[PDB]
RNA sequence: ACGAGACUCUGGCAUGCUAACUAGUUACGCGACCGGUCGGCGUAACUUCUUAGAGGGACAAGUGGCGUUCAGCCACCCGAGAUUGAGCAAUAACAGGUCUGUGAUGCCCUUAGAUGUCCGGGGCUGCACGCGCGCUACACUGACUGGCUCAGCGUGUGCCUACCUACGCCGGCAGGCGCGGGUAACCCGUUGAACCCCAUUCGUGAUGGGGGGGGAUGCAAUUAUU
């Protein structure tokens, strides 16, 4: 017995028609901010029953998962287990996404560059910085 | 290469899973989704809800490999 | 002062000094059971106190 | 002074004591039929269809195990069991069906009355295991 | 033929075990489910909701089982091989706060008898409670 | 207090049977509730050792054993007549000590 | 208590070996119950022709690296879809499953003779021990790769292979490298 | 004659003998429903187990067969075992390694001008076939979460030694406040580590499958050693 109007063959939440023929709450690994621990948190603790089919899901459910990632603290998320936790230039504790300047958040490596440190005099030329031996290997993508 | 299945609602909400698959003698929910393209959670809900209706028979349960007949 | 014009510099790891100490080298030394002995004077002594192979 | 013939399989040792009772029979403080993996249940099962019921009403038997593995425990209870029987109905009561039963469990399977004797095999040095050396440079 | 704490398929035992005790709702509930991670070879959250009730019911059929079983040693009941990445995987405990707050749990439910030398034994009624519930999961199927 | 231990310890075996030997002489001249010899497992440790010190040749690890033989006694007996039995200028080699706990 | 598992009867089984059953003995007390025993008649010579063929293919069926030591499930796997064949024939599973066996095993193998010559090889008869051997182990290798990232499941695939190298249909991996084999030797004759 | 072998140890060997609750040892009204599971408790049981000193056993002697019918070889019946592994390992030599185990030894700066004494900065973590087992994992056999059930017989408190949390809690690790029971089979202990009846999910796809700031061992996290 589904649900026999409204229905989309795309699930829609963030404005962007992905495919929406995965099942639901999986298709949200993609935003940069949210994932791993705390994607697979919040569709757990937002009581959704995986074992619905794509024609019966209800607009009560996209609205209440609307709702939770619009509000950090539905169930008190704590700062240091926030995502964006005492990040650079201002201390936000919002969960807020939309494309155009979240990514230029993340961007705080303008600083890093710009003061030439030890990583930046590094990246200067496109040297890594975590220790992986390339004496000479590294032939993936460099042919 | 590529393969697709459909997840959407058609003649697979009720036919050849209602009324067709008791001709069979074996059902095996991986022959359910090469005969109709269907994933596990419609799987595992069509054996509950049909087990509920009372015409197939258990033989046994795995994390990947659940067997059923049918008895009526 | 005095504790910049000598000896501002320890060494609490240090193996080097704390080496095998019967003769006078570094290498060779495993900090197990005290040897402070190389391996060629373990040989050396070993079947003396008691050491027999049999693997 | 005592036999106690026990059972072992690879490092895993299991003992049965057995004496007068009323032919029921555990295994560390469990009965038999409910093993975790339940996939050697039958293995565990063998002893009883083999000899027949009307052989085990009148001895209880207890059954201490230790010895690593899921399997290497098994392969060797049954086959304490199996010789603790042979053991007390042999020193008691009669020698002819005493042949009869011993040769029913040989014909079955020889390892139920005489324990495996291979073992593993220690490891020398230059290689990964025992026999395996390690890949030469070239 | 008598009840046994093990006597029956103990899946079903310390199941119907963990559900007998959350329809009679005697022990609390955590009030953190998620920030602790309940375990360092553990990178996700765990998918009951309820898995302090759960854990509580495998400490409590532990200490059936062996006495003694002091704070120490459920922290390596549900640890294990850790992926470390690249490097080779060590046995690694799960996350003892947890345990810890389960040890807060039994005290003071007299689940527990507690000693200065260390362990804690299960209450004589405690065990009566839980032959009770081995009743239940005997007459569920094999004492029916 | 009835409470004496004594812990011989020598990688030898003979030794040990003579040390047995000795105890077993004393308890021969009088009888007293001294119970039997506890035979600790033989100890073993292994030690490993690579000879060539620079890499040239096969990776020929000496292999050493060290197995130390434990024996313990522990007795309820007049202090006198032990010490006798002991104290008779033991064999070098094998270490014994005593303990009151 | 003369029947495998006390379901398999063993009495009135098939001959169905003509005399190559004195490579497979599944019709008397040397049969026993479950395919696991340990890995004990690999000692000598010709213990093989005592162990049945169910144990032995339990133990082929876990290689490839990826099956490294880990046999129980392959118990699992093989109890699988031995209820499949079991319950789709109706009766004792013995007659297919042997069916499927000396269907697959490849009737004449070219081996290279010769001091020099690479170009003509001999094509003679393979013995019923290799034979046997070589297609269980070659059906178990199909059964693998039909596993990974193909739509099929394992511990089902299997009961379709054995069903149909029973039957000889060519959709089966084992019976289609078989003749395929068979076809390049008879090109050597 | 040396070497091979025998020889030594090692899993098979307490199916009988040397015998400690500190590791284990059926008997001993209680606890549990009223006769059957707790390893928390009691014949100080006169040690079968895993704790081991002696002694024993197997030898191609048994049978059949092959062999120029000798040395021997194969199969079979037996037996714990009808070839278990290592240990010791030629005469002579390589123009091998080690003075970087060593103040005896081929040596122009070795007239105490510095390689460490005293400093540790950049790196063998810098990039192109460029010689190096080191590459766990690499997906529906399995990745998740835990219902779950099993000896390392590796070993872990040191004359000028200082680096191995019970009882309660704040915590993602350590951090501790007295506090890791012990110089050890006493204290870690019946060292619940590993394929498993899955305890939500991932029914065929590169995807759920390896996967830039900080709170803190040492004098300084650095190309995230940790």
């Amino acid at each position: 017995l589904v649900i026999p109007e409204k229905f989309q063959h795309i699930l829609r939440v963030l404005n962007t028609n992905i495919d929406g023929r995965r099942k639901i709450a999986f298709a949200i690994t993609a935003i940069k901010g949210v994932g791993r621990r705390y994607a697979h948190v919040v569709l757990r603790k937002a009581d959704i029953d995986l074992t619905k089919r794509a024609g019966e899901l209800t607009e009560d459910e996209v609205e209440r998962v609307i709702t939770i990632m619009q509000n950090p603290r539905q169930y008190k998320i704590p700062d240091w287990f926030l995502n964006r936790q005492k990040d650079v230039k201002d201390g936000k504790y919002s969960q807020v996404l939309a494309n155009g300047l979240d990514n230029k958040l993340r961007e705080d490596l303008e600083r890093l560059k710009k003061i030439r440190a030890h990583r930046g005099l590094r990246h200067f030329w496109g040297l890594r910085v975590r220790g992986q031996h390339t004496k000479t290997t590294g032939r993936r993508g460099r042919t | 290469d590529k393969l697709n299945n459909l997840v959407l609602f058609d003649k697979a909400t009720y036919d050849k899973l209602c009324k067709e698959v008791p001709n069979y003698k074996l059902i095996t929910p991986a022959v359910v989704s090469e005969r109709l393209k269907i994933r596990g959670s419609l799987a595992r809900a069509a054996l509950q809800e049909l087990l509920s209706k009372g015409l197939i028979k258990l033989v046994s349960k795995h994390r990947a490999q659940v067997i059923y007949t049918r008895n009526t | 002062g005095h504790q910049q014009l000598y000896w501002s510099h320890p060494r609490k790891f240090g193996q080097g000094s704390r080496s095998c100490r019967v003769c006078s080298n570094r290498h060779g030394l495993i900090r197990k059971y005290g040897l402070n002995m190389c391996r060629q004077c373990f040989r050396q002594y070993a079947k003396d106190i008691g050491f027999i192979k049999l693997d | 002074q005592s036999v106690q013939v026990f059972g072992r399989k690879k490092t895993a040792t299991a003992v049965a004591h057995c004496k007068r009772g009323n032919g029921l029979i555990k295994v560390n403080g469990r009965p038999l039929e409910m093993i975790e993996p339940r996939t050697l249940q039958y293995k565990l099962l063998e002893p009883v269809l083999l000899l027949g019921k009307e052989r085990f009403a009148g001895v209880d038997i207890r059954v201490r195990v230790k010895g690593g593995g899921h399997v290497a425990q098994i392969y060797a209870i049954r086959q304490s069991i199996s010789k603790a029987l042979v053991a007390y109905y042999q020193k008691y009561v009669d020698e002819a069906s005493k042949k009869e039963i011993k040769d029913i469990l040989i014909q079955y399977d020889r390892t139920l009355l005489v324990a495996d004797p291979r073992r593993c095999e220690s490891k020398k040095f230059g290689g990964p295991g025992a026999r395996a050396r390690y890949q030469k440079s070239y | 033929p008598g009840v046994t704490v093990k006597d029956v398929n103990q899946q079903e035992f310390v199941r119907a075990l963990a559900a007998f005790l959350k329809k009679s709702g005697k022990l609390k509930v955590p009030e953190w489910v998620d920030t602790v991670k309940l375990a360092k070879h553990k990178e996700l959250a765990p998918y009951d909701e309820n898995w302090f009730y759960t854990r509580a019911a495998s400490t409590a059929r532990h200490l059936y089982l062996r006495g003694g079983a002091g704070v120490g040693s459920m922290t390596k009941i549900y640890g294990g091989r850790q992926r470390n990445g690249v490097m080779p995987s060590h046995f690694s405990r799960g996350s003892k706060s947890v345990a810890r707050r389960v040890l807060q749990a039994l005290e003071g439910l007299k689940m527990v008898e507690k000693d200065q030398d260390g362990g804690r034994k299960l209450t004589p009624q405690g065990q009566r409670d839980l032959d009770r519930i081995a009743g239940q999961v005997a007459a569920a199927n094999k004492k029916h | 207090i009835h409470r004496i231990r004594i812990t011989l310890t020598s990688r030898n075996v003979k030794s040990l049977e003579k040390v047995c030997a000795d105890l077993i002489r004393g308890a021969k001249e009088k009888n007293l509730k001294v119970k039997g010899p506890v035979r600790m497992p033989t100890k073993t440790l292994r030690i490993t050792t690579r000879k060539t010190p620079c890499g040239e040749g096969s990776k020929t690890w000496d292999r050493f054993q060290m197995r130390i033989h434990k024996r313990l006694i522990d007795l309820h007996s007049p202090s006198e007549i032990v010490k006798q039995i002991t104290s008779i200028s033991i064999e070098p080699g094998v270490e014994v000590e005593v303990t009151i706990a | 208590d003369i029947k495998l598992f006390g379901k398999w009867s063993t009495d009135d089984v098939q001959i169905n070996d003509i005399s190559l059953q004195d490579y497979i003995a599944v019709k008397e007390k040397y049969a026993k119950y479950l395919p696991h025993s340990a890995g004990r008649y690999a000692a000598k010579r010709f213990r093989k022709a005592q162990c049945p063929i169910v144990e032995r293919l339990t133990n082929s069926m876990m290689m490839h690296g990826r099956n490294n030591g880990k046999k129980l499930m392959t118990v699992r796997i093989v109890k699988h879809a031995f209820e499949i064949i079991h319950l789709l024939t109706g009766e004792n599973p013995l007659q297919v499953l042997v069916n499927a066996i000396i269907n697959s095993g490849p009737r004449e193998d070219s081996t290279r003779i010769g001091r020099a010559g690479t170009v003509r090889r001999q094509a003679v008869d393979v013995s019923p021990l290799r034979r046997v051997n070589q297609a269980i182990w070659l059906l178990c290798t199909g059964a693998r790769e039909a596993a990974f990232r193909n739509i099929k499941t394992i511990a089902e695939c299997l009961a379709d292979e054995l069903i149909n190298a029973a039957k000889g249909s060519s959709n089966s991996y084992a019976i289609k490298k078989k003749d395929e084999l068979e076809r390049v030797a008879k090109s050597n004759r």
